[PDB]
């Protein structure tokens, strides 16, 4: 966690210099410490000697239910909060529907398979429907209005906007308790933006940074991170903890397969897409 | 007034090898001098290598050969091992 | 890229320094990774030995003296830094045998 | 517009006991009387050579202040690389 | 609506750089802003520093009735402006007729199911008939002459001309309020031009770029984007928000099916093709 | 192809000693010499430009590099020739 910069004054930095460091926007001893001298020196009323004293003394101090029961059993009860679970599958498999369902189930009591936290829906595809959220909320008997109140929503127009929303997510997730972060068509902007072959490393780098920010937020807030992937990157293998393959069974009933878990078996479960919900298959 | 250095990375490494050990500012300055010096030696030798062989690109190969030229014995072998591992992990 | 390479030293920064140091017209993707890895390793070896010296001296903080002891007492580091002065390092204790009393 | 007393004969500030201490760190047990003057000459030459180059760098940079880096560069190009005074 | 690029100069971009951006075909601060740096940099006489200043300062500044009521109900009232709706169907289903109808209905008051905006008809097939527009205008009681005055028309002869018309569309849509963009036989030039098998990626790339320009214009002007597709590409799936399957019922009455909507059910509606209009089926 | 300073060395030789020749080995040593001094001066000039955050090597960097690398009278005469040559060239 953080090591608030207050602790730096006990090292014998005078408090005025700490206030100037806070003015710069450095608020922890960790924050000042792993930065060079010039950042603290550039602050008004701070010399190089005080900065050397600061750096030297600073180094001294520094399960959400899927709502398909059969799928929950496949997952041993639902998504583990604090980790990334990847569901890769074809279009029309219900990925957007699953996102809408989870956006509400996260708000469920933990004893009901929720995280008792607010939800975060980052859309890149325009498919965000508050009315679908209302349907899922009424399914689980949650207030649809409260679902929208526990879902902060923003549509990312590009990869840069996609990463920029993470900055708002990190500061906003501190102020309110969240349990779910949704990124729908998470890989589409990496395909439309990064379309070249020479750009493979570029999309991989942007994705890597995006994933690292995701991991930091997951470890920071203990929330579930849900991203959706269409498989028509090898970087995701190390990053996803649980890989789910989704394929259509005709009508509204979908087949789920586990394609990676270091602990969980490779296995499959059948579920359906119902007006209210993403919910177990009911032949 | 923004001045970059290798201090935080040196410190991270220090915490890796000696978890309960610190370092003085003067000593850190010597470490920074060290990293910059070796940077210059290796990069310069690699530049010369690429030039000698009429290549316009410095690749990991030039870096590796430079490392073998500049470093003594086992130090060279160990460094080559670290660099190679890092490049192959990066590629994947 | 540092995380991708499993490193602590900054690959991006090393890449930038290679680009702007006028070493070559072009720089491969693996070159700054390799270089960063080597710099990190050597840093680790010196810090390991210097830490050892610091503890031998019952000190918890590494000072230049410990760096000098570490470097000069190690044949290969001593070779690598043969024409280098460590400020405030002093020298290794060493008295020629002929100078000692009989 | 209040300049210091003009500097003269300062090589004599490198005293006999100082040179003795340096020799002791160098492992020297006994010292001929003629060593001290000899040492001064040697030191002066060394210093001259370093400072000359340092000042050259200073002059190239169109500065009036010799920096630590000027000295470091002079030493490096004289094959006497010094660690600890960068940045 | 648009945020004309003029406003970017008040952020302290010099006016010459704004003129170069206009030369590229970017005419609003919205247009420059949600594009990456390289677009503006590629313009002659623009460096990366000016582009960074543009993007940074630019981020600081920045339902049309189908006229079949039954279809509107199927669509929940008509096309959403600002998004792409794809209607794929056989020849003679009335696609051209539907285009002609919408070209007028867009001009209808919003309370009448219009967008109260001008229309854009990009033809690739020669089937543009101002007289049909006059018939639709008299159907809804709109001035046929005003319909032609609110329809800027150009026939694309090839895919390159098809994309080039988008450049005129972006600058022209800034000057006048539009509500509808029509691309009739949108996929034909990708079949006649790109006919090879090795060229599948090429037609997909050209289409992808075309779609991205469409999305930018849709988000920029909040207009409805209508393209017609004959299904005798998988890229369109992510791009189309609503996929409509059109098939002939004999006489002039056509069957419509919904084949994709993330929020709307798969469902069908019957409508007819009447001399005046594209209009509900009246058995 | 394969470059050397041989013809220029020979022209200079003809300037200072009109009736004197030079062996192949000696010419090889002269070529080694010219390349060596080129590298020393160019390298120092490169560092001079870098230290001062300049992207251009100018005659001033060459001159300073010469002052750093050459001893005494050699340095003074070399500086004189470079300056003279640049002055003759400029007009």
């Amino acid at each position: 966690g953080p090591q608030p910069i207050s602790r730096l004054e006990q090292c014998g930095i005078n408090a005025n210099d700490v206030k100037k460091l806070e003015e710069a926007g450095f608020h922890t001893v960790e924050a000042v410490a792993y930065a060079p001298k010039k950042e603290l020196i550039n602050i008004k009323g701070i010399s190089e000697a005080k900065a050397d004293k600061i750096l030297a003394e600073a180094a001294k101090l520094v399960q959400i239910t899927t709502g398909s029961k059969e799928l929950d059993k496949l997952l041993q009860g639902g998504i583990e909060t604090g980790s990334i679970t990847e569901m890769f599958g074809e279009f029309r498999t219900g990925k957007t529907q699953i996102c809408h369902t989870l956006a509400v189930t996260c708000q469920l009591p933990i004893d009901r398979g929720g995280g008792e936290g607010k939800a975060m829906y980052i859309d890149t595809e325009g498919t965000f429907r508050p009315e679908r959220l209302l349907a899922v909320a009424e399914r689980y008997g949650l207030s649809g209005s409260d679902v929208l109140d526990n879902v902060a929503y923003a549509r990312a127009f590009n990869t840069d906007h996609q990463t920029q929303l993470l900055y708002q997510a990190s500061a906003m997730m501190v102020e309110s308790r969240y349990a779910l972060l949704i990124v729908d068509s998470a890989t589409a902007l990496y395909r439309t933006d990064y379309s070249g072959r020479g750009e493979l490393s570029a999309r991989q780098m942007h994705l890597a940074r995006f994933l690292r920010m995701l991991l930091r937020l997951a470890d920071e807030f203990g929330v579930a991170v849900v991203i959706t992937n269409q498989v028509v990157g090898n970087i995701i293998a190390h990053a996803s903890t649980t890989r789910l393959y989704l394929r259509k069974g005709r009508g509204e009933t979908r087949i789920c397969k586990i394609y990676d878990s270091p602990c969980l078996p490779e296995a499959e479960a059948m579920f359906a897409i119902n007006a209210d919900g993403v919910g177990d298959a009911k032949d | 007034s923004r001045k970059e250095s290798y201090s935080i990375y040196v410190y991270k490494v220090l915490k890796q090898v000696h978890p309960d050990t610190g370092i003085s500012s003067k000593a850190m300055g010597i470490m920074n001098s060290f990293v910059n010096d070796i940077f210059e030696r290796i990069a310069g030798e690699a530049s010369r290598l690429a030039h000698y062989n009429k290549r316009s690109t410095i690749t990991s190969r030039e870096i590796q050969t430079a490392v073998r030229l500049l470093l003594p014995g086992e130090l060279a072998k160990h460094a080559v091992s670290e660099g190679t591992k890092a490049v192959t992990k990066y590629t994947s | 890229r540092s995380s991708r390479a499993g490193l602590q030293f900054p690959v991006g920064r090393v890449h930038r320094l290679l680009r702007k140091g006028n070493y070559s017209e072009r720089v491969g993707a693996g070159a700054p990774v390799y270089l960063a890895a080597v710099l990190e390793y050597l840093t680790a070896e010196i810090l390991e030995l210097a830490g050892n010296a610091a503890r031998d001296n019952k000190k918890t903080r590494i000072i230049p003296r410990h760096l000098q002891l570490a470097i000069r007492n190690d044949e290969e580091l001593n070779k690598l830094l043969g024409r280098v002065t460590i400020a405030q390092g002093g020298v290794l204790p060493n008295i020629q045998a002929v100078l000692l009393p009989k | 517009k209040r300049h210091r007393k003009v500097l003269r004969d300062n090589i004599q500030g490198i005293t006999k006991p100082a040179i003795r201490r340096l020799a002791r760190r160098g492992g020297v047990k006994r010292i001929s009387g003629l060593i001290y003057e000899e040492t001064r000459g040697v030191l002066k030459v060394f210093l001259e050579n370093v400072i000359r180059d340092a000042v050259t760098y200073t002059e190239h940079a169109k500065r009036k202040t010799v920096t630590a880096m000027d000295v470091v560069y002079a030493l490096k190009r004289q094959g006497r690389t010094l660690y600890g005074f960068g940045g």
